[PDB]
């Protein structure tokens, strides 16, 4: 086509989706990670995670308002990944890298798994 | 704005 | 903070949101523009438009499944802007620029209004 | 990935 493209559009959209999440506007699901609860938008979770994409395209699970993750999932690791979904920024630290990588593998977020593998390899 |  | 950033994350999210729109997955509103109907995600519309942001934060309109636009709104102009919301690409042509700019003013999409004003000014 |  002969379209023009606004360079910052995708980033501006994601910024506003994070603002709606922070104000709890039109969030339609709560992700339960052991004792912790995280409110989010199903569409954003699906757009970021192979696991959520599979869950919310399922003809019964698409209608659930609560999703319980595997008890081995670390709440902080999930929190870091949810923040990444809504901002493109990943808070990867020596103290959390193992939990972040395991959570990213479970959530099927391949680019996160990739940077975790590389950061771990450099420390070996 | 750019030509993509 | 000490976060790392994935450059293509925002674009990849928007691409997946457009794929969900194309397959009509978790769309929660229909925008009626005279004889034409457009299915979308309220969160994406709010993230792109000052008008939709105002509509869907309203305590009664937030729950509507159908929104009727002003009868002066051109369906093609709306279609072009909805495609832009979900892709960052604007199909701006001599034959549609007036309808696109008027629709962008109504929808409160200031960056679109700006490029339309500039493209019109260059032709004068 | 970059340092933002
Ligand atoms: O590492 C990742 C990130 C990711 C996201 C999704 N999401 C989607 N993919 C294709 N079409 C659609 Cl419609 C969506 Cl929502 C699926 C797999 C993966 N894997
Ligand atoms: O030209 C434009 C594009 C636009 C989008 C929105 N959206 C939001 N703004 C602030 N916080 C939030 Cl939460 C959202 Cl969703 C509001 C005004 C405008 N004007
Ligand atoms: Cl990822
Ligand atoms: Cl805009």
């Amino acid at each position: 086509d002969s379209c023009i493209q606004f360079t910052r559009h995708a980033s501006d959209v994601l910024l506003n989706l994070n603002r709606l999440r922070s104000r709890d506007i039109l969030t339609d699901v709560v992700i339960v990670v052991s004792r912790e609860q995280f409110r989010a938008h199903k569409t954003v979770l699906m757009a970021c995670s192979g696991l959520f994409y599979s869950i919310f395209t399922d003809q019964l699970k698409c209608n659930l308002s609560v999703i319980n993750l595997d008890p081995e999932i670390n709440p902080e690791g999930f929190c870091i990944l949810l923040d990444f979904m809504y901002t493109s920024r990943l808070n990867l630290r020596e103290g959390n890298i193992m939990a972040v990588m395991a959570t990213a593998m479970y959530l099927q977020m391949e680019h996160v798994v990739d940077t975790c593998r590389k950061f771990i390899k450099a420390s070996e | 704005w750019v030509i993509p």
